[PDB]
């Protein structure tokens, strides 16, 4: 049944896209949204949020299962991941446990703040888009009423102006709000993964028994939105 | 609560609606057009 | 946010929009009155 | 006759599913659906039988997975700390599972009317764009009205009540599991049946059940 | 206008959604407590203060005061009677809060069901379109659904919830006053000092305007 | 114009609003609330600077303010400082509660008014559609319903909510003034010099709302 | 008439908003909010790197910013850590209060603007529906309704709400700058190593909305 739901979602997005695809109407909405948003976020912060959304959309996060396998193998012994590699190098170079904890928690908080800022930017875009669509529709109504020439043209011309509103709605519930939700999901996934890395690195440096750390990390795995999967 | 823009939406909605009422203040009904409209309505709703 | 009466208002006025547009679909508008209305609206807006 | 219906269903349901799949993974959605199915076709064990069985074991010393697990853990694990921790871990797991299911269904209920509004706008735009072809605006009325109606129905008759039922069932399971945990603790401490029976009386009239009396 | 069908749709939808939120027993309990709050009148705190004056001068109609007297008679220290009275006060507050919740749920659900019924009626009228002169009046009865919901959302259910919250405030104020009187009685305090203390409660957060 | 005046429309509006409000507030409570609103509107709160000046003028000697009137009367009665503090604190709390509940009454009125407007416009729309054979003479028949909605919106946004906001502002001003007079009466009973209290009297004048003035 | 319609719409929206806000805020408060918004818009707040550089420079040595000048004056005048900390925290809270009140003023403006837009819209609709048989009186009425709705939307979404958001952002920037100045002054008075305090202050560069790297 998974294929059916995936295909129906893809078809809904495709039909909404061809409804979107028509050029100046979306331009008004996006220009107004960008102008309103830039009063709260700089250009650099907006571009950072766009990079965040990209990295979250085209780069799948690391599964906790393979992370668990890697920490287990390296704890019994004594890589593609970047946080894991940096923590590994940090303890190998020789450092106290407390400074390693501070560095790992600082990186965790930095990533969480970055993802929260991206979520805020995209949520602000979501709240702003329908209002600018409405404004564009009202301006189009003003223009059509001022250029009232042909009665048979009353229908289609109005349909153009209202089009702007539609675009806002389509951009509000299916582009920006979904991106913010995906950003929150990716932030939760990264927080869980980085907490697993922190616990595993601390256990390895302290030299705890692998069985108890595996039990604790499975307990970590069995919470959150993943609780439905079991 | 409700989205903040919804008010304007209602306003906007109401606006054009009343204009349509104005368009109906000087309109003349057509029986044949009503007949095709009713037939299309019946066909669309699967009845 | 906004009180839910505003949402009920918007829904009602949208349904009224649809019903009135359906009503006007099978109606013929007077060309002279339409010209008068268009001229008045053009003068009012500038 | 079928094109307008499938178009309205596609708009509303497909948009809702698309947004939720962005929010929730597919396996989590199927888990939420399984939770709803279990909570809609299986009456929760009413507590009075739970206190009756608790005093039954208390005087002595099935038909309940939690009680089965509890007695199995008590037979092997003699210490109260391990059994208590495992019981609270299971309770928290069930509570989190039901909370996530409620979140999924509430997300569906919130996303449905937005897609209804989008479909209404699409139908209105198409109707105004044609405005002269009977063959064209009939489907426009169909799409607009059916999208609004499907959004309202799926939001207020299907998804939100399912989420509320899931929350109520979570409350019932939490109360039952708390009762079982308290009974296991009492049998561990060897308390008298009467004192524990009087103690769970105030547990019985907790919150919602305060209206029946 | 009047229409049995429209009010039937509104009430049926609201009842189904609420009975999914709550249970039938809780719904009936909320109805009973709302009826008791409406048809009956809470005892004025001045009368309760005067009753406590008479009790202190001598050393019983309200159930809470009767329970307090019975708990004081059988030689009970302040701790146990205080705990029992807190338990009763919390139970009453919880009952009133749950009743308010039920009626608020009814209020939030009614207009949605009204809109659903209106849309269903419009769909039916569009489906059978025969007489153009009847395109106007027919949709009228459809709107009778929405109106009904609005009325039930603003004249009945929300006002009943507000009245239940107000009656909860009065009951908890009276119960706190009875608590204070019982504590003064078991402490053997003078009547005038406790009289001033109780009259200090006559200026609570809702009745400062009648002054 | 008569196009903007409708007896039954305003009838639905105010009758529904009053009926809904009266089940959460008594008639005496409503009358006290409107008396408070009238007093706040037609009387201007005394300036704190003038109150401070009058306080220091009275301090060395040992009349338009009623709070200071009762304060000096109680001081002449020679009550203990605890009695003074308790009486002024209870008066301050009572006035604050009265103003807060008046604000609540008018906010309830403002919340309920546009729902009644929507109910009235629903009634008007049903009455219009019930007598509609063709959509020619439906101008005024819908203008009356939109009039009911406009009455609701006007009474909610420009009458009741502004009254509630003014009541809250008057509450803040009255609280500040009452606290100032309480401190002044405490200082006068203490018998300190008129200059020592003035050092800290204006430390918190720009408290909250008045923080924008500086 | 063309100018009269614009005058009427502007009068309705702006006068209603001003009246309702003045019933909520003092007139002097409104001028203060206008002044702080103008300062926040015309002037660019001191970039934090400049004040970190200045703080480490004065720390190694042991001032355009007014708060830094006040901190230096307090440090030189030989007051203990508690007094300087309390005074600077009081100033920080005062600036926070002013910016929050300005944000509240402009949020009130943005909330009241669409309400007056709706009132004007209803007024125009009733005016055109009543005088429906007078073409010369429906043009101005429809124009007033449409223009007042448009003006309400524009003033709410593109003037007052962005101004309030900019005021909040400037509040956050000023709070960060003043906390940085406070911590730098405290470190200078304590007499710590310039490198440690430099690193600690640079740690603040990734706080809140500055995550753009």
């Amino acid at each position: 049944l998974a294929t059916l739901l995936g295909l129906i979602g893809g078809f809904a997005f495709v039909i909404m896209a061809m409804v979107l695809g028509d050029v100046t109407s979306i331009l008004i909405v996006v220009g107004g949204s960008i102008f309103v948003v830039l009063m709260k976020f700089t250009m650099g912060q907006f571009f950072g949020a766009t990079k965040i959304a990209g990295k979250a959309f085209m780069f799948k996060a690391d599964e906790p299962e393979d992370l668990i396998a890697k920490i287990v193998e390296m704890a019994d012994a004594a890589i593609n991941n970047t946080f894991m590699q940096k923590g590994i190098d940090l303890l190998v170079d020789g450092h106290d446990a407390d400074v390693v904890r501070a560095a790992l928690k600082k990186d965790i908080a930095l990533t969480d703040e970055r993802h929260t800022q991206g979520t805020g930017v995209f949520r602000a875009f979501g709240d702003v888009a329908p209002a600018m669509g409405m404004i564009g529709t009202l301006v189009g109504l003003v223009a059509m009423l001022s250029n009232m020439d042909d009665p048979k043209a009353i229908g289609p011309a109005m349909a153009v102006a209202l089009l702007t509103t539609l675009y806002g709605a389509i951009l509000s519930n299916m582009v920006f709000f979904p991106i913010a939700d995906k950003l929150s999901l990716r932030r939760d996934q990264e927080t869980l993964n980085r907490r697993l890395i922190m616990d595993g690195v601390l256990a390895i440096q302290d030299g705890q028994n692998p069985r108890v750390i595996d039990s604790y990390l499975k307990n970590y795995l069995n919470e959150g939105k993943r609780a439905l999967e079991i | 609560g409700l989205p903040l823009w919804m008010g304007t939406f209602a306003n906007l909605m109401s606006l054009l609606m009343c204009f349509f009422v104005l368009l109906l203040s000087f309109s003349e009904m057509d029986v044949l057009k009503f007949k095709q409209i009713a037939g299309s309505m019946k066909f669309a709703f699967g009845v």
